[PDB]
Parts: structure tokens; C-alpha cells; sequence
């Protein structure tokens, strides 16, 4: 019988004798580059990876064939003019390369406003409305979908989306670039159902399709518009000195976005290593495989890393006697760059399988872009298993372990919504983690032309090291979910996540005082978590391991803590990110924060019954979770 | 081609489109770098005579009231921008 | 060991030494009888039922305190005038003791028409409408909640509703009798989530809420309003001889209606035995405690019934040996007759703790109401436990075993508004049981103040036995639910189910073509759930039931069944019947019917939109509930 | 209780209350039986009289153009209504 430490040592020295240069210098061939969602070269990507997965002898290989809808550019060229006196001079600015997927085709003209990065917050921090005008805005930060949501909430007819050189040092100046608009995920004309041909397809349009145009535009382009405008642009914004504010009085700009539907076929390519105990519990290990440009960066190093170790764990399972006792789903996902459409697509068809059998999800997805900082992303039932992975996986260049920093789960920002892991955390509740190894700047030639293998090799010269330690990484997680008879689920990290949240919400008691409401019983709700939390925990030091009943009876309970945070009082249709924890609406902690934080500026922005609404449904699914943790229904307390 | 431009701008503007909308046509199918809505043909040559003085690189043809500037760089395309602007 | 033979006969000589009149005219004694919810009385008689169940030395006694707003009278009376020659002529038609619980407290004045039993096909085939008018209709067939619902979507003003002798034979013509009219269930004042203190009740107001008065009425009132009135009652009415259709043209009817709302405390006695070898899965076996008069046919019965299987089975746990595999949770509800307030707030406060844990509810209201028919209404995973113990337990009268219609099955009516299992089996997804020894005609005294024991006791004469054989069948019921390692679920059921479905979709395959769509993925759907009952079938028959982990993990594929079935794209606070075959909304099988219907029609009620998406999220609910039910998601094995 | 009734009518007379709603509203109050508006004092007191001849158990009471009969059973009440139709 193999232990963990047999299991570890196993594992590092199969991924010492693994290349994977090799392996993503091969995905970025000439076959297989570009792979747009629905290409051929796509599909050629996908049998390569299903014959390979064949080829390791894993327990089962499938496919899934999902039909969706997608935006590209027309025979029409979209275009960013320039008029002035009147329409009698007329400038051409750019005909861009570049698109955004599912912007609305439409033409608009009118003044540019400059908004910086587009959060709230930058809208809030301007002098000029952007009401009635198109806004430039400059890419990071937030995704293109947030920053044509927040423009379209203040009226602005028109988006432009530029890379600066301060923040992404390009040479080139004329590279155009890549992004989707679509405030969500999934295929948006399939809104919380699947993408098949069962449901013949009806007309159902996703709230998160924006109505305004939004167009990517060069840096050549975005300085040659600021040579037409007024207004320096604060030093706060730590961007290039030619950026401007303000379009002149007479100059008027003029966006032309032509773009058109295309219906195609996708691929989610499946294989799963059986479990030899639970086999109906499994950890899913996906990674995205289209990509607009050569995509080496964001899909290859995923691809890559997803491949090499589907291998490792069928040579161990095969060869070396590893027998994880629960199953293993390697998931090579399609059209992630129209949002996770293929992961988001594959959740709404299976909802129902895989309810509370699959227990945690790992994203390949960017996972080397740098050598600097390794930043994580998961659902608090992980940081633990993240934590202790920290501290015996060396750093690729300076050998030391990752764990530095003692109060790094404080510092831990929630997945987004560009991250394929966000709909696996927020949409269907399961624990969801992504990590990588990058630097304090965004990798430049994300979603350009210019996302190759020589660009991504000369910028990091140890990728082969790299790759080991974040496969390193990744093979850790699934090992220590698969071996024991205890999975490494912690949820007494969601009691500070719980502690923090009241505590904020303390911080204006004066208003919950005003209101005459008390936050008595969320603080009770929060107790009985933690008890919960703590008796759950001594239960498990009290039972023996080699008891399946009792350890199955108390793995359900540890397996149902994710689901009990999802709303059950929303509709998973038109609010399919029910966690109130890292979802998004008004069903959400943080929106109940925000709703409330609003009161004491008694301008008429704050909706009280709305705001009585949240604090009920929100202080009643934290009672919920805490008294299905606590255990039988007849054990609960009352006063 | 200048003939094609020609033909082009002559069919739109017997169709009843302005010539402000029919320039921004213009820009849009034919990839020009500037278009200039003259008041009559004397300003149509002053301003051609101009960008061709100060920008030789660059391709001008004036036909009703529209002179059509036609460049193939980003630096060039700025200088006969703003010439246009100036000469106007 | 004990074994099921032992244990039935065991169960039946308990049964023969149990007196159950003795109990139910003891709750119809004068410490009791008048028990609204939220009285003294009413906590008096919930007090003595959690005491009962403590001397009865039940594995744990329990109690929960909810606070919800229940409707009643002013000391305004409510009144119901006729007025003539333009104001006039001034009649007093009535003050009525009873009263619609959640009807809209106003005054309004207009023509009455008379709708039958006001469902939709009555409006439908009137020549008089309504809109702008009062609507006088009969009490039956439908609820009071649906009544007033018809009538509010044609622009009606106003609701009445009476007791015809025909219908309702009874001598009094001048007795009173209440309802309530809330299109749902729990506190309507807290839709979707319990009405707890932790909730601090925030303003929120169930869409089931009416927005017109409405009023009961004795049938003294109901013949002098008669008086009044033109036009003779259809004959397929069968109803009295009285019986008048519309006012006259200058005489028009004044209701008013003043009740007001109250904010009570309403309490849930809970009992529970636990189980030997699975006690955290539980069936609950429940049982309605307030009502309105005296209450002896709808809540006594049931009381009585609820104490005496709870005894019973307490005895045969700790005098004879009967082990369960799993607990069983006997409950006294509150605030019955209000809608289901009790049982619906306890489901939306637990849900969490009884998602796949509670997998079966048995019923105990109005379960003893005549002799003549034995009624029941289940969900299909229940349907051959029914049909197994209508084979073994004979007929209080005439001595037969209940099983005696071999097609029974096809002739079963689903779940209603007013039944207290409709929210267990629509709402939370746990299969629910409702059954009675009835007549074919309703109870007469339900709802009045003559609903006491000697009326009951002079209507059923052999009252013991009829309650002896329905606590045999809930019984029953609840052994082969517990003792066995198999839940005695059939799930293959719903396969006859689905081939119904289907079959009535066929007869609009000329609109199915017409608007381009094809039936071919729901047939292929349909195939796919028969082929998944039959595996799961075959994996029962080849696994040993000794083996508890491999039994446990088939028992837990069956109790996913009917959760499966719940719609996962509606609101569960907006739409909380989900259940697409017995739930209520858009989201529906019956709905999806409803609405195709109209494609023949060609007027404007179709909603084409509507119904693509309908038949979209129908057809994948059903496709998902097979891919569930075959087994892991890597064996899905199925030309898509 | 009769002169009770005549000082609530008087007192809703003098509000502004017209005579219809007054009616109304003293059924309301006085849960009486049938109340009838007439024109003047002379059919008032023939309508009473009426209704005194073919219903003597019933209590009527004349008021200010207004008639209010109170009855304690539903036969009767119905036969003061039928009587107050015909003679009106
Ligand atoms: C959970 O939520 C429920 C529902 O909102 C709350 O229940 C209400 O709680 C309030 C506050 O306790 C109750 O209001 C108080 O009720 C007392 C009950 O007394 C009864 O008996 C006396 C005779 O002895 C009667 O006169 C009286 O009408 C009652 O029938 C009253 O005694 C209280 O009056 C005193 O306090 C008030 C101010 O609170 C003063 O104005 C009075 O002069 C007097 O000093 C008061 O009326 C209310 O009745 C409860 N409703 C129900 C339906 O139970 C729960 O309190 C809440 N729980 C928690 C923990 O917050
Ligand atoms: C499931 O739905 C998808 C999408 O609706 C179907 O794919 C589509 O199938 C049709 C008919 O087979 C294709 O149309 C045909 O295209 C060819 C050109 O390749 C043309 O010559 C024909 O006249 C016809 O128009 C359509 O292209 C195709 N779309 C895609 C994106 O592949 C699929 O067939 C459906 N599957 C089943 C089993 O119904
Ligand atoms: C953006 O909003 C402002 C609102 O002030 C508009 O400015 C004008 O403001 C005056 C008030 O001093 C109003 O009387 C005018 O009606 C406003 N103009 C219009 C067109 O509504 C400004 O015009 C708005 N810009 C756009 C593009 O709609
Ligand atoms: C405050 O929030 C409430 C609830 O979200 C809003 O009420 C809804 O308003 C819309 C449009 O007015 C209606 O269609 C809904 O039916 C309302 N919901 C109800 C009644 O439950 C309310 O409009 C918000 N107020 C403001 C000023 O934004
Ligand atoms: C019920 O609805 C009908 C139809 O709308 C009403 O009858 C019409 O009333 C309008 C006045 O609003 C007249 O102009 C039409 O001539 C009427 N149509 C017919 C066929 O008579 C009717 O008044 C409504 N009833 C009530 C009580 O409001
Ligand atoms: C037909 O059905 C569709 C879908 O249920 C209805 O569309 C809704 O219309 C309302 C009103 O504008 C919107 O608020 C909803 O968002 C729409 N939902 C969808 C899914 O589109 C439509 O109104 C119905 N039409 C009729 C005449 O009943
Ligand atoms: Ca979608
Ligand atoms: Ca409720």
C-alpha cells in the first residue's frame, strides 16, 4: 500500500522526467494554429487530445457536441472615423483587425470621453458625463463585459478599448487584439440551459448581451485619436504622455461595429480515471483549447499541463499502484473565449449528474505567465489544501518553498468572470481553484496575434521548470483529493469569510438601529456555523477512518457545503450565479453591502425593502447551511 | 482607381445622399485617408493644390465638390489631416 | 429478526386493541373544540400532544414557534345588502358569521351573476359576463382560492359563495361556514421563506393574495338573493330548484367586507423514533390540529389518528423488538386551514436538512369521511406501495381487501391546493400520500360549526373500525417504508407517466410540424428514463442486500428521483411548486398542454415564444432526470 | 329603540349625508330589515301603512322621508320586502 508521502515522491519524480516545451511547442505548429472556436483546426486539436487520452489507457474517454452561437467580423469592415465641421471633414482612423464578440452592430457617432480602466469607480471620478457620448477606455483591470456594462449604466452610446504602453509595453504600437462583451458566461443565446439539440433552440436572449457598440482599437490608433482631443489625463492613471481626455468642439468620432452571428460546432473532449472506492466522486481538471490568436499562453500551457497529466496519473494508476478512491475527469473545454462556454454549456447539461459527485474543479488556464509571484484563486474549502501545498513545492527559480507569506488567504482576491472556474464555483457549487505563476504586470500578448511560443519562451527562458512546478501544483491537489479516505475539504475557512462579512456590516449598526431591524440573528447564524463547523470537526477526530459508514456519513455533509451557500430563494436562469459569497445580483453579501452602504447619503438610491428582502434571505441560507452542517433536523435549537 | 471613385460618388449623389454622408461612404468602402466637403471648386483646387505641395506622396482627386486624399502610412495619413485642417 | 409477516400481524393486533373514538370525542371536548389557529384552546391541545408523545418515550419530542398573518373578522360585521330604484330601496340580505380568510377588505356594489363553481370552464360557457360585476358560485369541485382567482382574471369585483341542499344536504339553511382564498400555501406574507424571527419579516406579499372581497354566505341568503334574480340554473347544474342566474336590470348587490389581519403564534409539535440502521433518512407522517368550528372531520381525526400510530409504534419498538431501518417523524401541523401554513413554513425553514434525507410523506387530514369509496392521491413513486397494501387490508363494511379496481392507477387525482401534501410532493420533492374513506359526495359540515363529533359519530356509525383500517394503511405504509433495506419506491411508475405525456403531445403533431419543431428528442427522452428505471432495476437485482454501502448508494440513486423532477430554471420563491407533473406555473407538463392547445385557435392566446421555451426546458428536465438515473456521467450512453 | 334610529338619521341628515347612503348606513348600524326612500311625508305614511296592514308583526318608523322596517325572521323579511317593491 502506497501512503502520501510514497505518493509525492512518486509524483515529482515522474514530473522530472516529463517534458513539456516539447509538448506546447507542439500545439503551436502549424496544424493546430489559429484555433478558433468551431475551426477545423479546433476539432483537429480536440481528436489529437482524445487519441492521446485514448492512447494513456484511461478508464473512459468521451466527447460532448454542443452547437452555440458566436460573433465574428463581417465582409463589411468595422471602422473608427473622425468627422469634424459638420461632416465635411471626415478622417479615417482605423480599420481595426480585432473585434469584440457580441457587440451589438450598430453605428454611432458622437464626442469621446475618456474613462481610464472603466470600473465605477473611474465613472465616478469624472468631471465630463459620458451620457450620450462614446467612452476609450483602456484594457485590464476588469473584463470588456464590465467595462461595457458599467458604460452602457450611464448612458454611453459607444466603447473603445485600447492598450496602453505603460501598462502593456508593446513595441509593435499597431497590434490588434481579441475580447467578448458578454456580461457572463456560456453560450449567451442559451441562458442557463444547455446547448443542445434537444432543446431545438428557442429564442432566449442572455440579459448580459450589451446594446451599445464596443470596438478594439491599436495603440497607433488610440494615440492618433488623442491628437484630436483636449485635456491632460491625470498622473493618477500612470499611463503614456500622449494620452488626452476630451475630444475637441467640432470633432465628433464615428464607430461602425458590423459584426455577425455564426452558429458552430464545439467539442468537450472527457476522459476520467475510475475511482477504486467512491468512483462516483470526482475531482474535474479542465483547461480551454480555443483561442483567437495562437493562443500559446492562455490554451497551450493549459492544454499542455492537462495532457502531461492525464499521463502521469494513468502511468501511476497503471505502472506504480496508485489507487485513488475517488475518479478523475480530465476536461479538454472549447469556445473559452467567448466567456467559458464550453465548461458553462457542459454544467447546464449535467447539472443534475453531478449534483454532489463532483467535489472540486482545478483551471489550467493561464497558469505560466510569469516567474515573480504565484497568485491563487479558490473557494475557501481549499486554502487549506492550498496552504499545505505551499509549503513543500519549491519555487522554479529561486528553490524556495512557495509558502512565504503567513496571511496570504487575507490577501486572496475571488475568481472573476473571464476565469473558467467562476461558473464551476459560482453557477453549480462546487469548489473551484486557480492558480499561476505570473508578475505584477498582465502578460502582454494575451488575445493578440502575437501569443506564440518564441514570444512566450524568450520572456520566460524556464518554462520547462515552470510548468513542472505548476503541474507540480496541480498534481498535489488531485492527489490529495483522491487518496485518503479524508477529503481535504476545510470548512472552517468560511468561518472568517462569515466573521469578516458581519463584522463590515457592524460597521453600520447605526442604520440596522435606525430601521428598527438588529443583527442579532445573523450573528446567531454565524455562532451555529461555527459550531457546526467545530462539532463536524470533532466528530471526524472521534471516528475511526476504516468505518465507511460513518465516514461516507460525515464526507456527505462536508460534500454538501458548497451547495448551501447558492441562493435557493433566485431562479439559476436568470441568475445562474447563485453564491452569495462569490456569485453576482442582489442576492449576494456584497450586494447587500452595497445596498446598504448607500442609506447614509439619503440621496434616494437606496431601496430599503429591497435591502430588508436581502438581510431576511441572506441571514436565512446562512441558518441553512449552519443547521444542515449541525445534522439531523431534530437537533436544532430554537428560543 | 480614380474612375471607379468617380463612378462610385456619381451614382450616390444622383441617388439624393448628401455629399457629408456620401463622403463617410466613401471612407468607409474605399479605405481613403481623408475626404474634404468643398463649397465649390475653388476650394476643391486650393486645398488639393495644397495637400499635394505639402504631402507628394499623397493621392488627391477632386470630383463634385469632394476632394478624396488617398496615403498609405499612419504619419503621412496624420500630415495630410491636418494640412486639411489648415486649408479648409 | 422480525420479518414482514410478523410485524403486520403484529401492527393488526395493536390495531384491535386501540380505541380511537375515545381520543377523537376527547378532542371534541370543551377544553378543545374551538381551536382557531393561534388560540388558547388550539395551544392547549398541542401542549397535550407533546406531552402524549412524551409519555410515549419517543426517541426525541420537539417543538417550533413560527409567527405568521392570518386574516379575521372586525368588529365591523361584513354584510351583503341588495339595493334598488337607484339607492332608494334598501334589503337586508345578510351579516354572515363565516368568512374568506385573505380577502381584500373593501365595499363594492354591482350586478350578480351566478358561475356555477366558478371554475375557468364555467366563465367560459356564460353567456353573461362579468367584468364589472359580482359573481355568486357554489362551494366544491374547486377551491375558494381558485374560485376567486377565475374570477378576478375576468375583471370581476366581487366573490360570494354558498352551500345549495342539492350539493350540501343539509336542514339548517341559515349555517355559516369559512374558507380562505390565498392561491398557495404558508403565510402568504412570507412567500418562499420561513416565517421566523431570524427573517425579521420584511415586506413581501404572496402573488396568490386576491385583490376583491370576497364573502360566505348561508343558503338563506343565497335564496333571497335569488329573489331577486332572472334566469333559470342550466340543468347540467344539478342544482337546486331556487337556483336564479342574473339581478335584475335597476337591483344591484352591495358587499362589504372589513376583515383584518393579526399577527399569531402558531406551533408545531414534532415527534420522532429513530431509525436503527439509517436514521438520518425519515419518512414524516403528518396531521392538521387547528381548525375554524369544532373541527371533528378534518383535524380530530387526524389527531387522534397521528397519537395512535405514534403509540403504536412506540410500543412496537420497546415491547416488541421492531427494529426501522430508518426514523420515523410524526407531526402535528398549525394553522391548517389558512392553506398549509405550518407544514409549508417548516419546508421552506428546513429545506436544507431535508433535501435527500425526508423521502416519504404520509397524510392523516380528513382520512375518515364515509365508508363507501377508498380514495388516494400519491405520487407515482407510491402508487405500487398503495396497490401492495390495498391487497392485504379489508374493508371496515363489507369486509373485502380495498384492492378491487385492477386500473385504479389511471383513475388517481393528483394532489390539490388544500391538501397538505401538495407542498411536500411540489415544492421540497419528496414523494407524498394522501388517502380517505369517503363518500362520493363532500363532507357537508366541513368548515362550519356543525363539524362536531356527534354529527360524525351519527354519520359513520362504525367510526372505530373506519379509523382502525386508515391507521392500518398509514401504518402499513410506514413499516415497508423503514424495516426492509429497500424503500419500496417504484420508480419504473413514472415511465407510465411519461407515456402518457407524450401520447397527448402527439395529438398536436400537426403543430408541432407546422411551426417546425420535431418530437423526436422528447420520444428519445422518454426511451432514455424507461432504459434508466430498467438499469437501476437490473443493478438492484444483481447486487446483494447484505452488502449495506452498495444498497445505501442504490437507495440514494432512488430518492433523487423526485427531486429530479423539480424544475431547476424557475424561482423557487416566486414559483415554489416546481415539480414539472405536479407543481403549478408555466414550467409545467399540464401547463406546456394548455398552452399548445391554442396553436388549432389561431387567435391571439398562444404564446409561440412561451411555448418554445417551454417545450425546450420540458424536454432537457426529462433528458436530465434519465442522465441522473443511469448512473455516473462517464456512462451515458446515448446518440445525442 | 326607535327614537334612537330618528336622532342617528337626523344627525346624518344634518352632515350633509344624503338620503340614499343614510339609508344605507342605518342598515349598516342598526342591522334593521328594509328601508325605503320616498318623495314626501304623505307617501311616506301610506307606504307605512301598507306595510303596517300586510305585515303587523313587523316595526316600522317614519323619519324624514325615510321608512325603516325591523323584522326578526327571514319569512316576514322577505314578505316586508316583496310589500315595500309593490308598494313603492
Ligand atoms: C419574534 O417576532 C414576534 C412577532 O413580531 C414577536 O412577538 C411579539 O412581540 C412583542 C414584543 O414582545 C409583543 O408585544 C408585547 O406583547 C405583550 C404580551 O402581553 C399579553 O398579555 C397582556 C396581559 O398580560 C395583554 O395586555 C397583551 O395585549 C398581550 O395579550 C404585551 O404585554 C406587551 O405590552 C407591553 O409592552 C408594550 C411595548 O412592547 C407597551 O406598549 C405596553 O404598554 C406594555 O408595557 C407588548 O404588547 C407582541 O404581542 C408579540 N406578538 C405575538 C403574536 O406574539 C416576538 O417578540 C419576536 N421575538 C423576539 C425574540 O424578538
Ligand atoms: C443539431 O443542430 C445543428 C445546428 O442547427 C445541426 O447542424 C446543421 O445541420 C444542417 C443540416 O444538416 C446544416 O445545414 C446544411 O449545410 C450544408 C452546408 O454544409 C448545406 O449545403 C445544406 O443545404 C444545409 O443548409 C448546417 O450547416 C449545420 N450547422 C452546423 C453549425 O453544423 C445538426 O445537423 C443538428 N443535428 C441533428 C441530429 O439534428
Ligand atoms: C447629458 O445630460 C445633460 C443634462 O443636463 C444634457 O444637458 C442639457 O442640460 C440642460 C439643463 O441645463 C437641459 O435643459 C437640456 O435638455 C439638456 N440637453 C439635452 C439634449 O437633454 C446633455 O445634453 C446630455 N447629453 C446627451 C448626449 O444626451
Ligand atoms: C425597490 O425594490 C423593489 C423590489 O426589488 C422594487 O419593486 C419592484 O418594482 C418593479 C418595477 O417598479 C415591479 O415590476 C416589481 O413587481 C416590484 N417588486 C415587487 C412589488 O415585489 C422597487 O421598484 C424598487 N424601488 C426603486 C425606487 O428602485
Ligand atoms: C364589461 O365589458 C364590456 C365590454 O368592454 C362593457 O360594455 C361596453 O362598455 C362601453 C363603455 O365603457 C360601451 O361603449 C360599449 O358599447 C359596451 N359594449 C357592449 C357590447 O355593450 C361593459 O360595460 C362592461 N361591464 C361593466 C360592468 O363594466
Ligand atoms: C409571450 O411570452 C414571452 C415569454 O414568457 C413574454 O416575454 C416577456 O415579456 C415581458 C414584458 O415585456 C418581459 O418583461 C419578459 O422579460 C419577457 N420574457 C421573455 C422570456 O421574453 C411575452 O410578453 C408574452 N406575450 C404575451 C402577449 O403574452
Ligand atoms: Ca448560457
Ligand atoms: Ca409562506
Amino acid at each position: 500500500r502506497l501512503y502520501w508521502d510514497d505518493l509525492k515522491r512518486k509524483l515529482s519524480e515522474k514530473l522530472d522526467s516529463t517534458d513539456f516545451t516539447s509538448t506546447i511547442k507542439l500545439l503551436n505548429e502549424n496544424s493546430y494554429v489559429p484555433r478558433e472556436a468551431g475551426s477545423q483546426k479546433d476539432e483537429n486539436l480536440a481528436l489529437y487530445v482524445e487519441n492521446q487520452f485514448r492512447e494513456f489507457k484511461l478508464s473512459k474517454v468521451w466527447r460532448d457536441q454542443h452547437f452555440v452561437k458566436i460573433q465574428v467580423k463581417d465582409s463589411a469592415q468595422n471602422s473608427v472615423i473622425i468627422v469634424d465641421k459638420n461632416g465635411r471633414l471626415v478622417y479615417l482612423v482605423e480599420n481595426p483587425g480585432g473585434y469584440v464578440a457580441y457587440s451589438k452592430a450598430a453605428t454611432v457617432t458622437g464626442k469621446l470621453v475618456h474613462a481610464n480602466f472603466g470600473t465605477k469607480k473611474d465613472f465616478e471620478d469624472l468631471y465630463t458625463p459620458v451620457n450620450g457620448s462614446i467612452v476609450i477606455v483602456r484594457a485590464g483591470k476588469i473584463t470588456f463585459a464590465e467595462k461595457v456594462a458599467n458604460a452602457e449604466s450611464l448612458n454611453a452610446i459607444g466603447v473603445l478599448i485600447y492598450m496602453d504602453q505603460t501598462k502593456f509595453p508593446i513595441v509593435n504600437a499597431e497590434l490588434s487584439f481579441f475580447g467578448h462583451a458578454h456580461l457572463g458566461t456560456g453560450d449567451p443565446y442559451t441562458p442557463g440551459f444547455p446547448s443542445f439539440n434537444h432543446t431545438q433552440f428557442p429564442p432566449s436572449r442572455s440579459s448580459g448581451l450589451p446594446n451599445i457598440p464596443v470596438q478594439t482599437i491599436s495603440r497607433a490608433a488610440a494615440e492618433k485619436l488623442f491628437g484630436n482631443m483636449e485635456g491632460d489625463c491625470p498622473s493618477d492613471w500612470k499611463t503614456d504622455s500622449t494620452c488626452r481626455m476630451v475630444t475637441s468642439e467640432s470633432k465628433n468620432v464615428k464607430l461602425t461595429v458590423s459584426n455577425v452571428l455564426k452558429e458552430i460546432k464545439i467539442l468537450n473532449i472527457f476522459g476520467v480515471i475510475k475511482g477504486f472506492v467512491e468512483p462516483d466522486h470526482y475531482v474535474v481538471v479542465g483547461a480551454q483549447r480555443d483561442a483567437w490568436g495562437p493562443g500559446a499562453a492562455k490554451s497551450g500551457v493549459g492544454t499542455a499541463l492537462l495532457l502531461k497529466l492525464a499521463q502521469m496519473f494513468s502511468d501511476m494508476v497503471l505502472k506504480d499502484g496508485f489507487q485513488p478512491s475517488r475518479s478523475i475527469i480530465f476536461a479538454s473545454w472549447s469556445a473559452g473565449d467567448f466567456g467559458s462556454v464550453g465548461a458553462t454549456e457542459w454544467l447546464e447539461g449535467y447539472l443534475s449528474s453531478l449534483h454532489l459527485k463532483a467535489f472540486t474543479y482545478i483551471n489550467l488556464d493561464k497558469a505560466v505567465l510569469g516567474t515573480s509571484n504565484f497568485k491563487v484563486s479558490a473557494s475557501p474549502l481549499l486554502y487549506t489544501l492550498i496552504e499545505k501545498t505551499m509549503q513543500n513545492v519549491k519555487h522554479p527559480v529561486t528553490g524556495q518553498f512557495l509558502y512565504q507569506d503567513s496571511n496570504w488567504a487575507s490577501k486572496v482576491e475571488k475568481l472573476t468572470l473571464d476565469n473558467a472556474a467562476f461558473p464551476f464555483l459560482a453557477y453549480s457549487g462546487i469548489p473551484a481553484v486557480s492558480f499561476c505563476f505570473c508578475e505584477d504586470t498582465d502578460y502582454p500578448y494575451l488575445g493578440t496575434t502575437m501569443d506564440t511560443y518564441k514570444e512566450l519562451i524568450e520572456r520566460i527562458p524556464e518554462l520547462n521548470k515552470v510548468a513542472r512546478a505548476a503541474a507540480e501544483v496541480a498534481g498535489q491537489f488531485v492527489i490529495k483529493l483522491t487518496h485518503d479516505v479524508e477529503l481535504n475539504l476545510d470548512y472552517e475557512r468560511y468561518n472568517s469569510q462569515l466573521l469578516s462579512f458581519v463584522r463590515d456590516l457592524n460597521q453600520y449598526r447605526a442604520d440596522i438601529k435606525e430601521m428598527g431591524l438588529s443583527l442579532q440573528w445573523l450573528y446567531s447564524a454565524r455562532g451555529d456555523f461555527f459550531r457546526a463547523t467545530s462539532r463536524l470537526t470533532t466528530d471526524f477526530g472521534n471516528a475511526e477512518k476504516t468505518d465507511r459508514f460513518v465516514m461516507k456519513k460525515l464526507n456527505d455533509r462536508v460534500m454538501r457545503v458548497e451547495y448551501h451557500f447558492l441562493s435557493p430563494y433566485v431562479s439559476p436562469k436568470e441568475s445562474p450565479f447563485r453564491h452569495v459569497f462569490w456569485g453576482s445580483g442582489s442576492h449576494t453579501l456584497p450586494a447587500l453591502l452595497e445596498n446598504l452602504k448607500l442609506r447614509k447619503q439619503n440621496n434616494g438610491a437606496f431601496n430599503e425593502t429591497l435591502f430588508r428582502n436581502q438581510l431576511a434571505l441572506a441571514t436565512w441560507t446562512i441558518q441553512g447551511a449552519a443547521n444542515a452542517l449541525s445534522g439531523d433536523v431534530w437537533d436544532i435549537d430554537n428560543e | 482607381d480614380e474612375e471607379e471613385i468617380q463612378k462610385a460618388i456619381e451614382e450616390l449623389l444622383r441617388k439624393g445622399v448628401s455629399e457629408e454622408e456620401a463622403a463617410i461612404i466613401i471612407v468607409q468602402r474605399f479605405n481613403v485617408a481623408v475626404v474634404v466637403v468643398v463649397q465649390d471648386e475653388r476650394q476643391g483646387k486650393h486645398i488639393s493644390e495644397y495637400i499635394r505641395r505639402y504631402i507628394p506622396e499623397a493621392d488627391v482627386i477632386l470630383f463634385a465638390n469632394l476632394v478624396v486624399i488617398k496615403v498609405e502610412t499612419h504619419e503621412l495619413s496624420t500630415r495630410v489631416w491636418e494640412a486639411a485642417q489648415k486649408a479648409y
